[PDB]
């Protein structure tokens, strides 16, 4: 049985931890727990294969710093997070991409973009900005609503759909 | 300061105390799912030995203080050494 190591990376109250649980415990946390360090895994089947996928939910508070390089070494796919009403985030996406492949040390490292909160009516960062960003990178670009759930199994099937193709 | 609890398998969970046991043991039960810090106790995996921690770690085994033996992909989550 394959494990896939994921890491789940953007700015802080993006929505991670919550896209997470609904992939995993499947419901909505309504609630901002700032997140430390979590690991979820879950028992599932991708494809007719049936995998074992080691989430890690990383701390989006840069007072929790440090820990990115040892987390950010083993792992095989990330998947960047991004909201659609805040801007910062957005272009928080580019430095995040870097310090990934500034530890891993290569230019391609299997890495998908989610624009999350898409459930919201206000919105600062157009679909086509992310396209372009994402185009640029070289890689896929999903919009989701841990909310409405959606796009969300989409988001991480697609990391590892990445991984093996890489 | 800031604890790291394994439990329900793989998983592990990040919190941060301030040397009070139980209350800790509540939160770190919350960010896992489980009820009552009674039904709790914590172990850590020491060497050949499945040590019941009484008072104080990148490591530490929610187990239930009932039948506390930590399961094995909790035992093997502590492969994480330093
Ligand atoms: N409308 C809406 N709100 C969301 C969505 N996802 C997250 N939220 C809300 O935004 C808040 C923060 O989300 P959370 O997942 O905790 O963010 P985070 O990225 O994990 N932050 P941190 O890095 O500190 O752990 C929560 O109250 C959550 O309910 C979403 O898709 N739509
Ligand atoms: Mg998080």
């Amino acid at each position: 049985m394959t494990e896939y190591k994921l890491v789940v990376v953007g700015a802080g109250g993006v929505g991670k931890s919550a896209l997470t649980i609904q992939l995993i415990q499947n419901h909505f946390v309504d609630e901002y727990d700032p997140t430390i360090e979590d690991s979820y895994r879950k028992q599932v089947v991708i494809d007719g294969e049936t995998c074992l996928l080691d989430i890690l939910d990383t701390a989006g508070q840069e007072e929790y710093s440090a820990m990115r390089d040892q987390y950010m070494r083993t792992g095989e796919g990330f998947l960047c997070v991004f909201a659609i009403n805040n801007t910062k985030s957005f272009e928080d996406i580019h430095q995040y991409r870097e310090q990934i492949k500034r530890v891993k040390d290569s230019d391609d490292v299997p890495m998908v973009l989610v624009g999350n909160k898409c459930d919201l009516a206000a919105r600062t960062v157009e679909s086509r900005q992310a396209q372009d960003l994402a185009r640029s990178y070289g890689i896929p670009y999903i919009e989701t609503s841990a909310k409405t759930r959606q796009g969300v199994e989409d988001a991480f099937y697609t990391l590892v759909r990445e991984i093996r193709q890489h | 300061c800031i604890l790291r609890f394994i439990a329900c398998n793989g998983q592990t969970r990040a919190v941060q105390s301030r040397g009070d046991y139980q209350k800790t043991l509540a939160i770190a039960l919350k960010k896992f799912s489980l009820e009552d810090a009674s039904k709790f106790i914590v172990c850590v995996s020491q060497s050949s030995r499945i040590k019941l921690i009484t008072e104080e770690r990148d490591r530490l085994i929610i187990v239930p203080k009932e039948k506390p033996c930590p399961s094995f992909e909790d035992l093997r989550r502590s492969w994480e050494i330093e």
